[PDB]
RNA sequence: CCGAACG
């Protein structure tokens, strides 16, 4: 129940602070011990998803913690992959919150692009919430960096294999589903 | 978002400049000519309405002895003032724009274009004036100029105001509220484009109607050498930085920074940085000053609710603009402290740790004030010397408001959804609702409630308001948002939510998660009640418990019977409940300073001067109740040693009576329960009653000692074990202490927190025996009980537990049984009453006026003396004549006699819902004469059974004396003629009633019941013919 | 210490007057 | 109190100066203004707001909105004075009989051109 | 007319007695012929249209 | 509530002599039916000695009509320049206006609330009395 | 008529403090108390004048003597109990707080002689 | 930071 007591502490820290500066500093002086750092980050996601919509608090404090120590950065990326695993059970508001936070940090180099491999683009592989969250994050980052900015960044050979699933070349059925879906996004 | 969407707004390539002017119409209302207004109104409305509107403005304005006729202004407190203001301002808008730029901004009459949009881009770009709004008397204009347009303008300006010296820049108004790089610069082309568009728009207005004033205006140019476009619109300072210009570093990060998208390109092309105006902060601070400058003597709870409304208005209006306004964060800390210390000052105790966060921030449910908070947040403030230059970011921050531990009171922001998010969510939920109806209404499966709960507090009109009781008669409510704005000129309360209205907007915020997170952050409702006098009410759980509001006894009793001689006397009660309830934390021992007086006769230490607290605690341990609790617990431990009087090797220990001032002798103790025991039994070494082990060495004879002494714990010291061990360890070691045995073993009791413990030398067969004894003592005593009930009355904390059946009509036979039943009427003291139904005798003890020569209170002293005289009868009575049930009529006497019946704790005390006419007993000639004829206090034995019950029953003569008492209460000058039918119809002198035979007795009792029934029906508009058995019997005896 | 930051007097403002350094600074 | 007195001296004098120094709006400022408004309203294909009709479909909903608004000042109200109690009485009357309230209102708009003293 | 410590009744006018533009026509005339010209041009053009 | 019965006008006038022109709630106390606002209005709209209740001159009518075209519907402004009171000015102008043209929706309904009872002449004391009067 | 002022009350709270101190030594001298208990009780008297006397009610500037004796107590108690010595009665290092109150008394002797001469 | 009198 001491993990419950730390979720108490970290939640209570987030709900008791104003700016991501204050929340982060107070958290880091709670004495978060290594190995349990993820216990904060998921709470850093969870409450953020429970918020009626985006207070940029979450992406702010997270992208401040990522370059503060890249351990929390890799934890955020791996928890993003885990969220890709289970987003099927997500309600659309917490979904939009998590997606917009992850894309907002994405446009700002606070996490590696490798985490974006978790997107397949097959229709047998894309449930409804999957493609919905996808359109959300895509419009979000296409806003945060720009149309030409994303068209430049994402086409890079150094980014090529990491867009393997999201742009499938093995089946033109996949190509057509990707083209039509992403066009329906914006 | 409209500034962003004007085409090529941010391009400064060809020297194009963007100007953002904002100004009010300077005496706009003051200067409405009523003849011109009349003429212009006749253009838009019926001439009769125009003429009514015009005449309504031409009135006399009076203040006290001052008066004048309004001939020139507009009366702003008119209800349709807003309509005149908005139409007149529309006329001034057409003056500013011309009927072509106005007809392009507005769009065709058939297809008008929305707020800041145009039909084309050829129409949009034709004219410098790009964006335009007027908010009642305040104008915001955005122009975009060619450098040819800008140059022509600056020319004409300077050729009109020639100043060679370059004194142009000196008196310019651009706000210092922003950092120094980011504000508008001092370029000559930019300062001059500012002043030139101000001057050129100010020339557009006939100065007989209005002007613009440069000091109540603000222009901001976005040019080559100026990257940001500034304005302040409503309380919001807005600084828009585009990407193309001086960002140079791709920035999308902060909570209160809005990302401006293009509607076409969909790229975030700019960021709007929001603060709150210095006018917004002054507004809020004045609003708190005004709360703090209140009726002067207000409850803590209205000070707290008015703080809460002020704070909710501030935070729920500005939401994210509060973020990057640091002077607001300091203002909020300072002002929330201010509210708290006004509340504290309400107790003459400004001390922290008397009033920890728990007292203010715990919900009203848990007896706290319920204050919301934005003050317990670190205040980020960066290096002073450089911070205004470049927006450096914060390296340091300050502790905003102090906690009690590593505590944290949840900040009220995080429960208010940002405005940017609210507007994105609203775009979504309302766009999807549009498609959902646009799709389903033809499909005939039209939208319904719970088709939408993905959106229920969502949408800027909540998608909550289509499903409203009045959605038919709120489609006719137009102009309601102006209406609400304009209500400040009509009422002298200023609505903090002038900007919103639930019947149309929805609720737009929800702070329930806030109250649950504040409970969790206070340590849950249990860790909150640790600070409270709960656990001193002995309510087993907090759950089944509810608070009195008392709003049931404000209007229900009286309209004008309340006076200013009694006004604050009533506004003190809810601070008394609050103070009594937090006294564990308020009157706590670790205070910084405070003289620590021990209360009059109790073992309560007051550290400092809390007057309300002392009065509460002084009428809770009234009637020497500290003495009584000590007596009862020591008495009953000796009786548990009359209960186990032979099992162990002991003697009769009876009720050791000693000096009464010993319970509250808080330094030294002595002479608790009698020691005497026959043989020798083998004692322990000094351990705590908590364990059970270690029976041990030498055992002396008749030296078997226990000491039970009470306590009133504080929140910060209620640890009973440590206290009892220390008391033992202290003055068994000390010489001032008379302990016949070297084993004077200590038992402590916490009267405040209802705990118990012991520490000393255990004499075997004790810890399982004393543990048993105490665990049964702390639930059973009459003394602890009358404590818990005195405390419960003080707190007005009630359960749904309330005690056993009253004397209600369903029990009129139970008093006739073999047990001696007692009644009492403590209203007529004076003389006290005792009504025994079973025997027909009366204990009419008359009280002399000398027992009220100079006694403090009439009613208070009389109510207690009545119980004490009942106790003096219970004393001077034998044991075989004592009662078992004592029904009291007036509910006030339940308190004292229960304490007086602790020595006889067997007699039952309970209330009575039934009413009896013992008042009518003093309407008898004998009772009305003899008692006032008596000179000195005397007991008058009596008999309501003059000659009756020799053959007639007890219940039968009771059903006779019922109508007797009722017709004496009402009829009395009519019951005379029944009881005075003839001079020769005689009575006995040694009895009150004239006794007749059974036929005439029954006829007279039938007349006596008719007197009550035909006199109740005519005052109740109630027929005497449909009266039932009970419908008659419930009125004839007493009250239903 | 007071390296040019904030309140000179912690008397009439309503905090205890402590200036903590950001554990979030880069 | 001192500032309301001072403001009212200034404002009494402003009202006097208007009647001495005459309409500030010039006869050919007022006509340019009136004409701009005419050409605007005519460009907008605007139709005047007519006198509230007799058999006006919305007349009672608008009155009920009015009365709700007027009542709303009295939903927290704890002690009222004779004009606030009189107001609540007339709001109650106009809720009780909307039709005679409406007829009074229309008779006021039609006829009433002199009104009582406003308190400031 | 504020004070009366004695209560003396003062005659109604012994109380009242002790211590007690031409552009308007131009404006209303201009406005009235403006009304007239506007009305006539409206009726003329709207009945020929 | 209701029009002024002539006893009230005379108590109000006696009180204006006793109390002056600024004690309207002191004067309001003699009269049980009337409030200080109504006493003040009755004095200024009907019982001011400086009110000309005489018949209307015809220098005054042409002043009234000049003004009603100069300051249209501004009867509080118009009234001191004519010398009458705004209700006198108002109904006199209505009379003259019907003189040109030579039920009505423009007249008091039975049970309606009269707006200005303080402008109408006092209902005279009746042959009887009441313990109120 | 029995409401006394700050001179009377300051005099008698000062006399209550000297009673407390004198009584501490008289308890030592009757034998009822150790020398260690005398020293701890004297340092207690001097560190707890705001709890034991109430003298700050009649001269509230002597909150600075009380704050100073509280700071002195924090320092002395911290430096005293370092090691196994721990956390309770027993520290009797009373000369620091004694001299705080002696400075109070030297500076307030002239003020109080004035006030009491005026009362007399 | 922190408490007394009076009104
Ligand atoms: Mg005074
Ligand atoms: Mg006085």
């Amino acid at each position: 129940t001491n993990l419950v007591n730390l979720r108490r502490t970290i939640y209570l820290t987030l709900m008791s602070s104003f700016d991501f500066e204050e929340a982060g500093h107070k958290l880091l002086k709670i004495g978060i011990q290594p190995g349990q750092e993820i216990e904060l980050v998921t709470m850093i996601i969870e409450c953020c998803s429970q918020e009626r919509t985006f207070k940029r608090f979450y992406g702010l404090l997270a992208q401040r913690f990522c370059y503060l120590n890249r351990a929390y950065a890799e934890q955020f990326e791996d928890c993003f992959r885990k969220q890709y695993a289970v987003i099927h059970r997500l309600e659309t508001n917490k979904l939009r919150n998590v997606s917009c936070l992850f894309a907002h940090l994405l446009a700002t180099d606070a996490l590696p692009w490798s985490s974006l491999s978790c997107i397949m683009l097959t229709e047998e592989e894309t449930t409804s919430s999957s493609r919905i969250f996808i359109k959300y994050l895509f419009q979000e980052l296409s806003s945060t960096m720009g149309l030409v900015k994303l068209n430049q960044r994402l086409n890079d050979p150094a980014f090529s294999p990491w867009f393997e699933g999201l742009f499938p070349r093995d089946s033109l059925g996949n190509m057509r589903f990707s083209i039509n879906f992403f066009t329906s996004i914006g | 978002h409209g500034i962003n969407n004007v085409t090529n707004v941010w391009d400064t390539n060809a020297g194009e400049c963007v100007v953002m002017m904002q100004s009010e119409f300077e005496k706009m209302y003051d200067k409405i000519d009523l003849t011109l207004m009349n003429r212009l109104l006749r253009l838009i409305v019926d001439h009769n309405i125009a003429d009514y509107i015009t005449a309504k403005n031409n009135v006399v304005i009076a203040y006290k002895d001052m008066s004048h006729t309004n001939s020139y202004g507009l009366i702003r407190g008119l209800q349709f003032a807003s309509f005149i203001i908005q139409y007149y301002g529309l006329i001034l808008d057409l003056l500013l724009l011309g009927l072509t730029r106005a007809t392009e901004i507005a769009g065709p009459p058939q297809c008008p274009n929305e707020f800041l949009t145009y039909r084309d881009v050829k129409t949009e770009t034709r004219h410098p004036i790009r964006l335009y709004s007027r908010y009642l008397n305040k104008v915001h204009i955005m122009f975009r100029f060619s450098a040819e347009e800008a140059k022509d303008l600056i020319q004409r300006y300077l050729t009109e105001h020639p100043d060679p010296n370059n004194e142009n820049i000196v008196g310019y108004n651009n706000k210092k509220c922003w950092p120094r790089d980011a504000r508008m610069r001092l370029m000559k082309h930019d300062v001059n484009l500012g002043r030139a568009v101000f001057w050129d728009m100010k020339n557009r207005l006939p100065r007989s109607l209005t002007t613009f004033e440069w000091d109540n205006s603000f222009v901001s140019v976005y040019s080559r050498d100026n990257p940001n476009l500034l304005f302040s619109m409503l309380g919001f300072e807005v600084r828009i930085l585009p990407k193309i210009r001086m960002a140079a570093e791709s920035f999308a990060n902060k909570d209160g920074v809005w990302a401006l998208q293009n509607v076409h390109t969909k790229e975030r092309t700019a960021q709007a940085f929001l603060r709150v105006d210095d006018e917004g902060l002054k507004s809020f601070e004045n609003r708190v000053r005004q709360v703090l400058m209140s009726s002067g003597s207000t409850t803590f709870t209205k000070i707290a609710n008015k703080w809460n409304t002020a704070l909710i208005g501030l935070m729920t209006y500005y939401r994210e603009a509060v973020l990057h306004t640091q002077e607001l964060l300091d203002l909020l800390v300072k002002c929330e402290n201010k509210i708290q210390t006004r509340i504290k000052i309400g107790l003459n105790s400004k001390m922290p740790s008397r009033f920890p966060p728990v007292v203010f921030y715990s919900p009203k449910e848990v007896g706290g004030l319920g204050m919301l908070s934005m003050g317990h947040i670190l205040i980020p403030q960066s290096d002073l010397r450089y911070s205004q230059q470049t927006d450096l970011g914060v390296t340091h921050f300050r502790a905003g408001m102090s906690h009690e531990e590593d505590q944290l009171i949840p900040n009220l922001y995080r429960y208010i959804q940002p405005w940017e998010s609210e507007f994105m969510d609203s775009e979504r939920v309302w766009s999807e609702y549009a498609l959902k109806k646009e799709e389903a209404k033809a499909q005939n499966r039209r939208l319904t409630l719970d088709d939408l709960d993905d959106s229920w507090d969502r949408g800027i009109p909540r998608i909550n308001t289509l499903f409203q009781k009045d959605r038919h008669t709120l489609a006719y409510d137009r102009g309601w948002r102006v209406r609400q704005e304009m209500k400040m000129f009509q009422i002298t309360k200023m609505n903090p939510f002038w900007w919103t209205h639930q019947k149309h907007d929805g609720k737009l915020w929800n702070l329930n998660n806030y109250r649950t997170d504040v409970i969790q952050a206070l340590g849950g409702v249990e860790g909150i009640l640790e600070h409270t006098l709960f656990k001193g009410t002995y309510f087993p759980t907090w759950e089944g418990l509810f608070w009195e509001k008392a709003s049931g006894f404000e209007e229900s009793m009286k309209y004008k019977k309340l006076t200013n001689a009694q006004r604050s006397g009533l506004n003190q009660i809810p601070n008394r409940r609050f103070t009594l309830w937090w006294s564990p934390t308020i009157n706590r021992a670790n205070v910084y300073v405070g003289f620590q007086v021990q209360l009059d006769l109790t073992g309560i230490f007051m550290h400092g001067k809390i007057p309300t607290l002392k009065i509460s605690l002084i009428q809770i341990f009234r009637a020497h109740l500290w003495q009584k609790i000590h007596e009862s617990v020591v008495m009953d431990l000796c009786q548990v040693f009359d209960q186990e009087l032979d099992a162990l090797e002991i003697e009769t220990v009876q009720k050791e009576t000693i000096h009464p001032r010993k319970s509250y002798k808080m330094n030294s103790s002595c002479a608790d329960i009698l020691l005497f025991a026959a043989y020798k039994w083998n004692m322990s070494k000094p351990s705590l009653m908590a364990d059970t082990n270690d029976v041990y060495d030498q055992k002396p004879g008749n030296k078997y000692w226990v000491d039970v002494q009470l306590r009133w714990g504080d929140y910060d010291s209620h640890d009973i074990e440590r206290y009892t061990r220390a008391k033992f360890l202290d003055y068994t070691t000390d010489n001032m202490s008379i302990y016949p045995s070297p084993t004077g073993v200590m038992i402590g009791i916490d009267l405040a927190y209802n705990l118990h413990s012991a520490y000393g030398n255990w004499f075997p067969g004790i810890k399982p025996l004393v543990i048993q004894a105490m665990a049964k003592i702390m639930k059973s005593n009459p003394a602890l009980y009358v404590l818990r009930e005195r405390i419960r009355k003080g707190l007005q904390l009630y359960s749904s537990e309330p005690t056993e059946p009253y004397l209600s009509s369903q029990n009129y036979g139970e008093l006739f049984s073999n047990q001696t039943v007692w009644f009492v009427d403590d209203t007529n003291v004076g003389a006290i009453f005792i009504f025994n139904p079973r025997t027909g005798q009366l204990f009419l003890k008359i009280i002399h006026t000398s027992v009220w020569a100079g006694q403090k209170r009439l009613s208070q002293l009389a109510k207690w003396k009545t119980a004490e005289e009942v106790a003096a009868l219970v004393r001077s009575l034998p044991v075989e004549e004592q009662p078992k049930r004592i029904i009291v009529t007036r509910k006030g006497m339940l308190d004292p006699l229960e304490v007086h019946l602790l020595d006889f704790p067997n007699i039952v005390i309970t209330g009575s819902e039934l009413q009896l006419p013992f008042q009518a007993a003093i309407k008898l000639e004998k009772f009305g004469d003899l008692i006032l004829k008596a000179t000195e206090p005397q007991m008058v034995l009596f008999n309501i059974y003059d000659d009756w019950l020799k053959t007639i029953s007890s219940y039968t003569a009771f059903s006779r004396l019922i109508l007797i008492l009722r017709a004496l209460h009402v009829n009395p000058e009519k019951a005379r003629m029944i009881l005075r039918p003839d001079k020769s119809i005689v009575t006995q002198p040694h009895h009150v009633w004239p006794s007749l035979t059974d036929e005439q007795w029954i006829k007279v009792e039938v007349a006596l019941k008719d007197l009550i029934l035909a006199d109740y029906g005519k005052k109740n508009n109630v027929n005497t013919q449909a009266l039932t058995q009970s419908e008659i019997r419930d009125i004839i005896l007493g009250a239903e | 210490m007071y390296n040019g930051i904030g309140l000179v007097t912690p008397r009439g403002s309503g905090t205890s007057g402590y200036v903590q350094g950001n554990k979030f600074n880069m | 109190g001192r500032l309301t007195r001072l403001y009212l001296k200034a404002e009494q004098e402003r009202q006097h100066n208007y009647l001495k120094d005459g309409p500030y709006v010039t006869p050919e400022e007022a006509v340019a203004i009136y004409t701009t408004t005419v050409h605007w309203l005519e460009s907008r294909k605007y139709s005047c707001i007519p006198f509230p009709p007799l058999n006006y479909k919305h007349d009672t909903k608008l009155l009920i909105l009015a009365l709700e608004r007027l009542k709303e000042q009295y939903v927290v109200a704890v002690r009222l004075n004779s004009s606030q109690r009189e107001e609540l009485g007339l709001v109650e009357q106009a809720y009780d009989n909307p039709h005679e309230a409406l007829q009074r209102i229309k008779r006021h708009l039609l006829t009433q051109r002199s009104f009582k003293e406003v308190a400031i | 007319n504020w004070k009366n410590p004695k209560g003396y009744t003062i005659p109604l006018d012994k109380r009242l007695a002790a211590d007690g533009n031409d552009k308007f026509a131009a404006l209303s005339e201009a406005l009235f012929t403006a009304e007239a010209k506007a009305r006539e041009a409206i009726t003329m053009r709207a009945s020929i249209q | 509530g209701g029009v002024w019965k002539n006893t009230e006008d005379e108590i109000l006038k006696a009180a204006v002599m006793k109390y002056g022109l600024n004690q309207w709630a002191r004067i309001s106390s003699l009269l049980v039916r009337k409030s200080a606002k109504q006493c003040k209005a009755r004095w200024y709209e009907w019982l001011d000695p400086a009110i000309k209740k005489t018949e209307w001159t015809r220098e005054e009518d042409e002043k009234l009509l000049h003004l009603a075209k100069l300051m249209p519907c501004q009867w509080r402004t118009i009234a001191p320049i004519v010398g009458r009171t705004p209700a006198q000015c108002l109904d006199r102008y209505e009379r003259l206006l019907d003189q040109a043209v030579a039920d009505d929706p423009r007249r008091l309904r039975p049970g309606e609330i009269d707006p200005n009872p303080e402008a109408k002449p006092a209902r005279p004391d009746a042959v009887d009395m009441d313990e109120d009067e | 008529k029995s409401r006394f002022g700050n001179a009377f009350h300051l005099c008698r709270e000062i006399l209550r403090l000297t009673k407390l101190v004198v009584d501490a030594n008289v308890q030592f001298r009757l034998g009822n108390v150790d020398a260690y208990q005398l020293a701890d009780g004297l340092q207690y008297i001097f560190a707890h004048v705001g709890q034991l006397t109430g003298m700050y009610r009649y001269k509230y500037r002597l909150m600075r003597q009380i704050r100073m004796c509280k700071d002195l107590k924090h320092l002395i108690y911290y430096r005293f109990n370092t090691g196994p010595v721990g956390k309770g009665p027993g520290v009797g290092f009373w000369a620091p707080m004694w001299r705080v109150w002696l400075f109070f008394l030297r500076g307030i002797v002239p003020l109080l002689e004035r006030w009491l001469g005026n009362l007399l």
